[PDB]
């Protein structure tokens, strides 16, 4: 069995590298922004024996700014470097945002009569939709167990992008879209709330001032899903949550009381979000109630008939 | 970095040619594109500044300034900074308005100057100082040289379009002038703290100087904090000259710079604080400084962008939200703060406001408080409160559903209509039977019987104990 | 085994020789 | 090193030994978000590696954050009962003196509002002043803030005497002179350093800004972190910049024309220097953000000694009076570490 596994493992690693190399070669040959003279040179060195991950990264993936394949390379190489990983995530998000904005612009010109730039093939997804498509494609290929998904660093960055680029209600997007994304991808509920707590305590920009209203809304949505999950898992077994989650919702209520007060005394006139915040207060209290009941004994009596 | 920056600058600035801007303006064009040097005719005071260790002759005022610099130049930078700070403190009230001038000067001396200079240089300075007719020289310095002129508009050609060149040349020139002013003002003030100069006779001058020093400091601070912003607020200050200026000779230029000086020493502070808010760190010095009702609120919103902020705000009484809050004018303010930090500050403010207040507002506040508490008792409180929007409560309890159960148990223990019914319905929506029983403490019995329609024995038993016809039936069933 | 070396590469956007 | 945990919900802000009073020098106070906690340091048998362990004695609840903390000479022990006097700064921008018998606050004085500082308070210190007859005549607290004010708060036999003095810039540190309570030092953010006789212009002002050796440019912003007296007669003055640049001046003989010595720490010093209570030439400074501590010798005996590196940020630190032990508060704990060389 040992000799079998060692060969199955060598073939699995070399197959992972080979697919990366094939994805690169195909993309480079098809890229409009690559001169023909270079493409023939790329085809010579990549359509043959499998190359090392260093070369694939330095000589090709990094030169062409294929940041998604850079991340797959950091995964195949067991690359321990959080800072470079996050730099690559930041470049991939920004590159995709600019590409989505460009395609929506070209569209708006068609729907208005103008002419596109020469050699531009004529309702493309909003930028936050194309961005999260990129995150999904990588996650399914790396399985979320990778070091290219440090949720403690990657979730705040994605939330930062949503704020600093208005990927919120103004354009008709769900303001909780970053949370939906990572939950559906299979991030455990406890880890989400744990990170969101750290976002709220440290107050790193842009998560500052009255925009912590949005952080509280994410916490509300995450805890809500967590409660639903626990209730579902209890019914499941008929046929972890600590007091820290309750404390976190209390502080969240205090943040909302602070934001509303500051909003009422702003220069130029009171803030327009008065009832929007009053609603969030009710939701947060409802969640603290549910969490308090579960913590107080209703969680050990979930498999029992009522 | 220090060195490379200096060298790169120096390189970029290598001289290449002369251009006579306007009629008579000496301009030098440098090796690096976008780099030019203007050579500006000095004003009187600037000539004094740039020729301390030279001017053979000089007026009385010059000689006086030279001797003041002769003493002040022996002090170190840390000492001088600590003295400047103290002069700010006199205006800010950090040195209480309650103190006499002599007392503030004594404070300053003991804390900043004592043991920090050579007594020999003090003697030199005192001697030299005794030759001057001080009131006259100070009069000429403050009321002629430094405090600029009232204008009846003296043709500063109004620019039709933004002129970036004259903009930066103006700002840099202003900065040089005010830096020089700053150094002079500080040296004179210094002489006022060191010697027994009648604090009543010179009371006017001293307060003018402390007023001027302060303004100087502020400007210079803003200059190095954000030049673009400073320029923008300083040119949108003058209405007819909103776009900028053109100058074709040295007189027009000097007159424009002086004009800006006037602006600084005399509507500006508000326009600039407003534009800024719409330089975080500086405005702390300058909300401790430049603030000393309106200043209070400014201090609040600035210190929020948390303990100090909340305290000040309460004691007294993003931009869009602030405007809304102002229009509303405590509840609104706290709600806004909570929203903006959504954290400790937020939660605290929200809770405090909610407490001070105690359909939409009520519900929102309640929900917020409950959520915050469950994140960090609260449940039972809110419930009893609202009882004394039913579906809302149904949803809140829906979120609640272990901690919730514990809280309910606690409430029941304490006790030993609408609320009861809602609870029963939610519970009806092992575990289930238990919760139902606990709450109803007939409903229990009914639920158990329904579920039954080891487990059997346990149920029959529980039923019999609770009841203590039914018992007989249960016994017969267990025996059958 | 991966080794990043941004120093000496080959200009991906320039032809050879 | 031995490590002693602070309570789970206690966030430390400040750590200081009671070196100011020999009766109580084994007392350690931690100011945190709900008050001030007192620990006792004892010689266990241990191994004589760290022959010193920490015993947590009690916790004084105040209900709000404590940012700065200073014991007074008035501290005493009795059998058992501790009689404490603490100066500190609270979240409401007040400066307070709290007098206790163990964890119970029997007495409290508060200086705040407009009568107090008009901005953030940056530092505080306390000394006991006795008359000629040698009863306790006054307790004197000095504090500095961002309102460009230095405040001298004297509590006397006939009651409180308050005085304010203006500063040319925000006050960032203050400390009375050792063996001479008549003199004190005040630090301005801008680099100014004031020597002051409060019994009385104020006597002297040095400045570190223009003195930077510039062999290596200390940078554009070299905000003054700290100035402290050194020696037991307060024979010297040490100033440290945020940049790590430090300078030392002595006060005796002949005429003087520059600072006596100057240098630069390997790292920035956000918290400033903590001079050794027994070896004038030595002081400690932290890279608080990465959790390293450099030990510096003024006469260059040092050659970069970094006895302490944690894998965590350092919140504060201070020397035990014995000169070989160090107490360090981190974000969730306090460590007592013994450097064998100083024994």
């Amino acid at each position: 069995r040992q000799q079998q596994q060692q060969l199955n493992h060598e073939a699995s690693e070399l197959l992972e590298i080979a697919h990366i190399q094939d994805d690169l070669l195909e993309r480079l040959v098809a890229d409009p922004r690559i001169p023909e003279e270079r493409k023939a040179e790329i085809e010579e060195f990549l359509d043959g024996p499998i190359r090392t991950l260093t070369d694939l990264f330095n000589d090709y993936a990094d030169q062409a700014n294929y940041y998604d394949l850079c991340l797959l390379i950091f995964h195949a190489a067991d690359f321990h470097n959080p800072r470079t990983i996050m730099d690559t995530w930041n470049n991939l998000i920004n590159q995709s945002h600019f590409e989505a904005e460009q395609r929506r612009e070209y569209w708006e010109i068609v729907q208005a009569g103008g002419d596109l730039p020469a050699g531009v093939i004529a309702e493309p997804p909003l930028p936050y939709v194309y961005v999260s498509q990129q995150i999904q494609l990588i996650a399914h290929r790396t399985s979320l167990d990778s070091l290219i998904f440090p949720v403690n660093s990657l979730l705040p960055v994605v939330c930062a992008y949503a704020i600093n680029n208005g990927q919120d209600a103004s354009i008709g997007a769900d303001p909780c879209w970053p949370i939906q994304l990572f939950l559906n991808l299979g991030v455990p509920h406890a880890l989400m709330v744990q990170v969101l707590e750290n976002v709220l305590d440290t107050q790193e920009a842009p998560f500052t001032g009255r925009r912590r209203k949005l952080v509280v809304q994410w916490i509300a949505m995450a805890v809500d899903m967590w409660v639903r999950e626990v209730e579902r898992r209890g019914a499941m077994a008929a046929a972890v949550m600590g007091s820290w989650v309750s404390e976190l919702l209390g502080r969240a209520d205090q943040v909302l009381t602070q934001i509303a007060g500051t909003g009422a005394t702003l220069r130029g006139g009171a803030a327009s979000d008065a009832e929007e915040i009053a609603s969030l207060r009710r939701t947060v209290k409802g969640l603290k109630r549910s969490v308090d009941m579960l913590l107080g004994g209703e969680m050990a009596r979930m498999s029992f008939f009522r | 970095l220090e060195t490379i920056l200096r060298d790169v600058k120096t390189a970029f600035n290598e001289a290449s040619s002369i251009t006579l801007y306007g009629d008579e303006i000496i301009l030098v064009n440098c090796f690096q594109p976008y780099n030019h040097s203007l050579y500006k005719l000095n004003t009187t005071v600037e000539n004094w500044f740039y020729n301390m260790h030279s001017e053979t002759d000089g007026s009385e005022l010059f000689k006086y300034l030279r001797t003041l610099n002769g003493f002040a130049s022996t002090l170190s930078n840390d000492v001088l900074r600590s003295i400047s700070k103290k002069f700010l403190d006199i205006i800010t009230g950090e040195l209480p308005d309650s103190m006499t001038t002599v007392e503030k000067f004594t404070d300053i001396f003991k804390n900043c100057l004592e043991n920090q200079f050579e007594i020999t240089n003090l003697k030199i300075l005192f001697d030299e100082l005794n030759s001057f007719d001080i009131p006259v020289v100070l009069n000429d310095l403050i009321n002629n040289q430094m405090k600029p002129g009232i204008f009846w508009k003296k043709d500063f050609i109004s620019a039709i379009k933004f002129d970036g060149f004259t903009s930066i040349i103006s700002l840099e020139s202003l900065h040089q002038l005010l830096s020089i002013h700053y150094r002079i003002t500080l040296q004179v003030l210094l002489t006022f703290v060191l010697f027994d100069l009648d604090t009543e006779i010179f009371g006017q001058h001293i307060s003018t100087l402390l007023d001027l020093h302060y303004k100087q400091f502020l400007l210079l601070n803003l200059y190095r904090q954000d030049k673009c912003l400073l320029a923008e607020v300083l040119l949108k200050d003058s209405s007819e000259f909103s776009f900028g200026v053109k100058f074709f000779n040295y007189g027009q230029l000097i007159a424009y710079i002086d004009s800006l000086n006037s602006n600084v020493y005399n509507t500006e502070n508000s326009f600039f604080m407003t534009f800024f808010r719409s330089s975080h760190k500086n405005i702390r010095f300058f909300l401790e400084n430049v603030e000393c009702e309106v200043q209070e609120f400014m201090f609040a919103m600035t210190l929020f962008s948390f303990d100090q902020s909340y305290e000040i705000f309460q004691l007294h009484d993003i931009w869009k939200d602030l405007l809304c809050t102002f229009t509303v004018p405590h509840s609104a303010f706290y709600y806004q703060l909570s929203l903006l930090f959504d954290q400790e500050f937020a939660l605290k403010c929200i809770s405090k406001s909610a407490e001070y207040s105690l359909q939409d507002f009520k519900e929102k506040q309640h929900i917020h408080y409950l959520n915050l508490l469950i994140h960090f008792e609260v449940l039972d409180v809110l419930r009893l409160g609202h009882e004394c929007r039913t579906n809302f409560l149904q949803l809140l309890l829906q979120e609640d559903i272990d901690f919730f159960s514990t809280l309910l148990r606690l409430c029941n223990a304490h006790s030993d209509k609408i609320v009861d019914s809602i609870l029963s319905q939610n519970l009806r929506s092992c575990f289930k039977k238990l919760y139902c029983f606990r709450m109803l403490n007939a409903a229990a019995e009914v639920l158990y019987q329904y579920i039954l329609m080891i487990r059997k024995r346990k149920c029959y038993l529980m039923v019999i104990n609770v009841l203590s016809v039914t018992l007989t039936d249960l016994r017969d069933e267990l025996r059958g | 085994k991966l080794v990043i070396n941004k120093d000496m590469r080959t200009d991906l956007f320039s032809p050879p020789n | 090193s031995n490590q002693y945990q602070l309570p789970l919900n206690v966030r430390p802000y400040t750590t200081t030994w009671c070196s100011q009073s020999p009766s109580c020098s084994n007392l350690l106070a931690i100011g945190h978000d709900t008050g001030i906690t007192i620990y006792c340091a004892s010689e266990e048998q241990t191994p004589g590696s760290t022959g010193l362990t920490l015993q947590e004695l009690f916790t004084i609840q105040t209900g709000l954050p404590t940012l700065h903390l200073s014991f007074s000479s008035s501290c005493s022990y009795s059998e058992p009962v501790y009689s404490l006097f603490l100066a500190c700064v609270c979240q409401d921008n007040t400066v307070r003196l709290i007098i206790t018998k163990n964890e119970t606050i029997i007495t409290q004085h508060v200086l705040g509002g407009k009568s107090g500082h008009h901005n953030f308070v940056n530092d505080i210190d306390i000394a006991d002043v006795y008359s000629a007859d040698n009863r306790l005549a006054e307790q004197v607290i000095a504090s500095v803030g961002d309102d460009c004010t230095l405040i001298i708060w004297r509590l006397t036999d006939e009651g409180p005497i308050l005085a304010g003095y203006p500063l040319s810039s925000p006050g960032i540190s203050v400390q009375f002179r050792p063996s001479n309570p008549n003199q004190l030092i005040v630090g301005e953010r801008n680099g100014n350093i004031r020597i002051f006789d409060w019994t009385l212009p104020w006597l002297l002002t040095l400045n570190t800004l223009p003195l930077v050796n510039t062999c290596h440019s200390s940078g554009i912003a070299s905000s003054l972190a700290n100035v402290r007296w050194i020696g037991s007669d307060g024979s010297g003055i040490l100033a440290m910049c945020k940049s790590g640049a430090w300078l030392r001046w002595n006060l005796f003989g002949p005429k003087n024309l520059l600072p006596n010595v100057q240098g630069i720490s390997l790292f920035p010093s956000l918290l400033g220097a903590c001079p050794h209570p027994r070896y004038m030439d030595y002081f400690a400074t932290a890279h608080s953000q990465h959790g390293l501590i450099q030990l510096i010798n003024t006469y260059e005996k040092d050659s970069n000694s970094i006895p302490i590196q944690l894998g965590m940020p350092i919140v504060d630190f201070c020397w035990h009076q014995d000169g070989s032990h160090l107490a360090i508060a981190t974000e969730g704990s306090v460590l007592l570490t013994r450097l064998m060389g100083f024994t």
